[PDB]
């Protein structure tokens, strides 16, 4: 529960509160009570929603990716990295180092395309959606032998049910994943450079289990991330330029702020 | 690349505007439309990526202020939208007075003025 | 009696004495230590040098000008070809330390100025070419100091950091840095800085030749200024100490 | 087979819901935790840390460190105002960036006190007095020292404390201030006057600057989840 | 095996909760944790510093 | 349960139940058995219909907007507002202040819109409507990144399953909701006048997330309001006239009843 | 944890509430708080008036 | 998986029906309760009170 | 630790630092307070706002020149229009009040001079 | 009628799911177990015994 | 009759199971149990060997 | 729970723990603290998603 104020009268000691120095970076705890002359209210106000867990627990989408049931696109692959969108990414960078539980939903939506196909009379589409950890035998075609999924994770979802839902636990080899890193691939300080030397999380597939019709359909593919049981570490600085690529932090040069009239103007 | 995305704040500077070949790596600059002002803070330029993708895109410019609109002797304005490019305020009168009826904030030359002048009531 | 303007620190064979000075800032509230055995990895018995590794080592100086930008340091690539430290380092594969951090600046009651001094773990930088990544020159400077830049870097086929002061080569907000821990020089109040740091890292223990966990940004936020007659040059000094470090995985040493 | 019947809001996917669903990966073993320095627990922890303020925001000043020194200096006069800007720290230009705006700007209520610590960076043979005064709403922006001095104010005097902290209270009949601009939620306004003169000795520079960091109180509190405006995309990176 | 906890009602009335998978990953998420300590990152420094007391005497 | 009748008997004395001053401005508690002569008989008549909870407990459409899957419309947006419909307006103008919370239900229809174009063969719609507070980065096209709701809540419905619901807290910075306000948006007593000052509920959007036919498709949006956990204070009279905006209480002159023919008329 | 409560029924048998969501907006409505205190709209004056004697004596 | 079976009267919407549904504003922290003069429990306590009636509606 | 230099006062929604000041002088050893029972002679009940009259006024500055001879001030008389007391003393017939002084200079280590600062009751001229 | 709710992932197939399912053959009288030498119980029992390592894999 | 047993958590919180069906072949899977024993596969020989000792002596 | 490594120290004794006869078919059971000197660090990984269910119960 947040702290209640104090009820305080007129003073003339030689108690300087508000007087502080703060080249020691120590942050002043001063209340109004010690400036003013102040009443005693209780506060009943509550920093629940203000928790790491209920700032980051929603679910946010990281990328979605469309694929056909004829022609050369006939699946769709992503790999697996948490920069593509820019709202998740900017609130995850407020941490440098951060642990969490992942719970992934998939939402899959098909169109059919403009055709001369005459007498279309489809059936329902069942989807598959496969994961491959890093070294494993990624699909080559839409008929490889790899969709077996025997080891590999595999989720089916046919069109009209509810969204397909999974909780994956904390992924890393390390202690806690790296938002930032400073350093390179290489001992020598060469090579790629970046947090994309430690990112290693495998890549994802989609495909049609069946054509369904004899005319063109598109499915499209969207991936929602939330996070859960989450752990920070270190705090930075909010991201005020833009971001430009997935790979690494480069951006444009941008002012701090907005500018007004003059230093004494009440209004934008 | 493409061609650069549209802004409703700034218009593409000449003459990339007559350009349809953008190899990457390429930089086109805009520049305010009518009022617009622009934005010291953000810089007008646009990169061609490598991706074949432009770089991201925000407002480098903003509407220009009307200046205040007075004070009508015996009269009310009603300003519901601010005094910015393209509002509207209203003149009325007090219960025994007869009284334009409204005025807009356009731009004239190369500022923005308001339209009808103060009437009287 | 005391005073709390005045404070001394004794490291190995090496003394550091102040009379005016601030605080000391610590970390985030945690001194440095050793690791412990229910949370280390490496199974091979590390070395403990404690004295010839635990010193001041004092680098060069820069000179602070009217119109000075500001300066950056990588605290495991600057002290890496200085003394048994650097050679440690060099033959070792894993190592750990904290590092405290005094930075000193010498001026009259005649002389203003403010600098902010802040340390910033895993600073990773940008270039000024959007695509391509910056060079490890750029971005390491080993027995030197690495300038910023008051206006934009230009961009165009190159390798280049970008050095723009106000997005300190992250893009994020120079007066939002406070939240790492810093202190001030106020020419009025303070002639020096410490701040002791632990070690911060998502792992145990790390190759300290290929990561470098945390950079020292000294930024000048008001600028310097005096009135004809006094001193022109005023420099700055920055002494860096490790503490508690050790190291495992004895190998061929690495050039 | 037990009946049961199923109620509306079935097979929907509401973002901000809190379920169990199955593992993907079955008896994975996570890596064990370690003591890592720094940990955040509550976002209000790190909007009570102090975060400079552009208050020069004018013109071209936001291009370098400008905006970021108040410019003070030894006049012929008394009783003229240094700065002056609005209470308003998600909405305001001034406050919109700041380490607390920034953690505003997810959010839509706000309540509690606010602190501002102001530091002289001038020489050390420099002295003056200022008062930093804050006014409530109802009447406008006081105009001169005289209307400033009747809001809540105090009178620093520059000396070897360099910094006052001037704390901006909670004066407003709504428990909850909104963040985006609304004149029913009024905030005040928040102003500088000279109380004396810079007093410098000869051989001393006469101008002088002036710096301002915000910092939350412990009452603080902020209450509706929402998006950042300043964040934007038109594609996929990469 | 039931967790009955109170719910997050206005100042100024419990639940039941039961597991069903066997991995702790698929839990709902932790809510409920309202714990401070802002003492890290404001008042950072080594020697106390009493807030009525002069700061560098 | 209701009060019971008191049996009573014939009466000569000076109390008089009956003569009473309504200058006071006290209503009379007279019961029937004070001016007659009365039977004892149990009441079992309960008002548990009567209390407020009971009386605006009730879902009812407040809104409902249509949007395509293609042409210039694409997307439907409303700024909240319980002043939309008459009904539940007049239910809730009974009070001055009122404080509940609200049980949102949403439901969502389609058509097929005439055209020419032939071999039409769709697929399974799904929608989205996402809330904006107040503050917040507005939808300008159908495909906006603000799209990715990562803070914003959100909720994704596919056509045949059953409507969405859910439930909002009581949002509002004061200590209850206010039906009616006597006041200026300025100090100065000028500019916006009436209960639109108070307002600040945010926007809603919704869009259908997949083209899903190469033919015309219109969908329409429900939204339905029950309010529930009600507490009420200061009663004030029915709403005579009829309603005219939503910004305002601006009305007709309407007379105060019907007219029948003479004063003895025993019909209307 | 459990409630067991009365039902509505005619005059002249117990029903079971658990909670799953732990919010306390999420519950069902409060449909039996039969309590009443007229007393404020009618008969508001300050000096009380019984029925039997006359009102302004 | 625990075997269950519909009973009619499933997946639709009784505008008059008391039901949990999922909170779409999860912690939220509602503003505390204040005492207010003339709070209604009952609608009879209206309907207890005089109104004045309009005996003559006749005409204009 | 201590010094004596610094001294702060807090009165009403206003506060005074100082960090070289002397004492603080009181009066003729007597602190301000109310009136008592056996002492009063009017018989209504008094006013004691107690939170707006008692707070720091700010009246203009004046320049010390090479040459001043010096000011003086009516108190009654300078806060006559100034604030609630203004207002206050204005509807009212009887009033009574203690008043603390706080008189500032500012100055460098190279100039010199000596400033008088008096409370004269009963300034008949 | 227990009044109930369907939550995402309903009627889906994740191929590494824990759940149980009605039996194809009821009542099914299985073959006793017997004593088999070299039962494994972890892989790691295999990964730790010797396996001889081609060290020259060089042409052919 | 249910099951109440701990989950598989990090080092460094109880579920509860009820079997529906009646044939024991259509419960879940057994995922919890870790026993090892590679002495059959690792040191099959007949006669002890003391790691310190020579193998062949 | 897997096994914790041991510390150990130095040594110049006639216990041989590295020589060993391949030719018997035992596996030898020697852990990195008899060829060097070792830390002792608490082990907290598992061996849970290496049992025969684990590896084969998949569809
Ligand atoms: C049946 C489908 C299974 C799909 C499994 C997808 C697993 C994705 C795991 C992502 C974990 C989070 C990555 C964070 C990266 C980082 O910040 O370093
Ligand atoms: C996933 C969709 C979420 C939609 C959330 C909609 C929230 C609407 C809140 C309305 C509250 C009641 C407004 C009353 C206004 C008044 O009477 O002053």
């Amino acid at each position: 529960r947040v702290a209640d104020t104090v009820g305080t009268g007129p003073t003339n000691s030689e108690a300087i509160p508000a007087l502080t120095a703060a080249e020691t970076g120590h942050t002043s705890q001063v209340v109004p009570g010690d400036t003013m002359q102040t009443r005693h209210v209780k506060n009943y106000h509550s920093r629940s929603e203000s928790t790491v867990e209920n700032f980051l627990c929603r679910s946010a989408c990281v990328y979605f990716t469309e694929y056909k049931n004829s022609g050369s696109k006939r699946y769709a692959e992503w790999v697996v990295t948490t920069r593509q969108a820019a709202q998740l990414r900017r609130k995850l960078e407020f941490f440098t180092y951060i642990r969490f539980d992942l719970e992934l939903t998939f939402v899959i939506t098909s169109t059919q395309q403009p055709s001369t196909t005459q007498n279309q009379d489809a059936q329902i589409l069942t989807h598959q959606i496969m994961y491959v950890p890093p070294g494993g035998p990624v699909p080559d075609k839409v008929d490889s032998y790899v969709w077996q999924t025997s080891t590999n994770p595999s989720v089916f979802w046919t069109e009209g049910n509810a969204p397909p839902r999974m909780s994956i636990p904390f992924l890393s080899i390390g202690n806690a994943y790296s938002n930032f890193y400073d350093g390179w691939s290489e001992f020598s300080r060469n090579g790629v450079y970046g947090i994309n030397t430690l990112n290693n999380m495998g890549t994802l597939y989609a495909r049609h289990v069946n054509t369904g019709s004899t005319g063109p359909i598109k499915s499209t593919i969207r991936i929602y991330f939330k996070p859960k049981h989450v752990k920070a570490w270190i705090p930075r600085p909010p991201r005020l330029c833009q971001y430009e690529k997935a790979k690494n932090v480069n951006f444009q040069p941008s002012g701090v702020t907005t500018t007004r009239q003059s230093i004494t103007t009440m209004t934008n | 690349c493409e061609v650069p995305t549209r802004l409703n704040s700034a218009s593409l500077k000449q003459p990339y505007i007559t350009q349809n070949y953008f190899p990457v790596g390429t930089v086109v600059e805009y520049e305010c439309r009518p009022g617009y002002r622009r934005e010291p803070s953000l810089s007008p330029k646009l990169t061609c990526l490598q991706n074949l993708k432009w770089s991201t895109a925000v407002e480098f410019c903003k509407k220009k202020s009307c200046p205040n609109p007075g004070e009508i002797r015996n009269g009310q304005i009603d300003v519901p939208g601010g005094i910015l490019f393209g509002a509207t305020i209203s003149f009325s009168c007090n219960t025994g007075y007869k009284l334009s009826t409204s005025s807009f904030c356009l731009i004239s030359g190369s500022s923005v003025q308001w339209s009808d002048p103060l009437p009287e009531c | 009696g005391y005073s709390d303007r005045v404070r001394s620190i004794t490291l190995g064979n090496s003394t550091i004495t102040t009379q005016e000075c601030a605080n000391v800032v610590v970390g985030y509230g945690v001194w440095p230590d050793y690791l412990k055995d229910s949370e280390a990895t490496a199974e091979d018995q590390p070395t403990q040098p404690d004295v010839a590794t635990c010193r001041f080592y004092t680098l060069d100086s820069v000179q602070w000008q009217k119109t000075s930008p500001g300066w950056w340091w990588k605290l495991p690539d600057a002290l890496s070809n200085l003394g048994l430290f650097g050679q440690n380092m060099q033959y070792h594969y894993l190592g750990r330390t904290g590092y405290t951090i005094h930075v000193q600046c010498n001026a009259s009651k005649f002389h203003q100025g403010c600098l902010l001094v802040v340390c910033v773990p895993e600073a990773e930088m940008g270039c000024a070419t959007l695509d391509n990544t910056p060079s490890s020159a750029e971005l390491l400077g080993g027995d030197a100091a690495k300038e910023f830049a008051g206006e934009p870097i230009a961009s165009g086929s190159n390798k280049l950091v970008q050095r723009v002061v106000y997005n300190a080569g992250m893009g994020i907000g120079v007066g939002n840095l406070t939240i790492f821990p810093h202190q001030w020089i106020n020419l009025r109040t303070n002639n020096s800085a410490t701040i002791v740091m632990p070690y911060t890292n998502s792992v145990p223990m790390d190759n300290m030749f290929r990561h470098n966990n945390i950079t020292l940004m000294v930024i000048p936020f008001v600028p310097l200024d005096y009135c004809p007659g006094s001193t022109t040059y005023v420099p700055i000094t920055v002494t860096i100490a490790p503490m508690c470090a050790e190291y495992n995985g004895l190998r061929l040493a690495s050039h | 087979g037990l009946p049961t019947m199923n109620t509306p809001g079935s097979c929907q996917f509401l973002t901000s819901d809190d379920f169990q669903s199955p593992s993907a990966m079955p008896q994975y073993d996570v890596t064990p935790e370690m003591k890592i320095p720094g940990e955040v627990k509550n976002l209000m922890e790190i909007a009570e840390v102090d975060s400079v303020v552009p208050v020069q925001n004018v013109g071209e000043k936001v291009n370098s460190m400008e905006a970021y020194q108040i410019p003070v200096r030894s006049n012929e006069g008394s009783g003229t105002q240094v700065f002056g800007f609005p209470l308003q720290p998600g909405y305001s230009s001034v406050f919109s960036r700041t380490l607390l705006g920034e953690i505003l700007n997810y959010y839509t209520h706000w309540s509690g006190s606010i602190k501002l610590t102001f530091m002289f960076c001038g020489s050390a043979m420099a002295t003056g007095k200022f008062l930093l005064a804050y006014s409530p709403p109802g009447a406008g922006a006081p105009t001169k020292r005289v209307d400033a001095m009747l809001g809540t104010h105090v009178v620093w005097d520059v000396g070897l404390q360099s910094s006052c902290v001037l704390c901006i209270p909670w004066i407003s009949q709504t428990h909850y201030r909104y963040v985006a601009s609304d004149e029913y939620t009024a905030g005040g306004f928040i102003t500088c006057w000279y109380q004396t003169n810079i007093v410098v000795p000869a051989d001393a520079q006469s101008s002088c600057y002036i710096m301002c960091f915000v910092s939350a109180c412990n009452d603080f509190s902020v209450r509706l989840l929402k998006d950042t405006p300043f964040i934007s995309q038109n594609s996929f990176f990469q | 095996g039931a967790q009955v906890s109170t719910q997050k009602t206005g100042a100024h009335i419990h639940y039941t909760n039961i597991n069903y998978y066997k991995d702790a990953a698929s839990n709902s998420a932790t809510r409920q944790d309202f714990a401070q300590d802002p003492g890290k990152f404001t008042e950072p420094v080594k020697d106390i510093m009493i807030k009525s007391l002069p700061a560098l005497n």
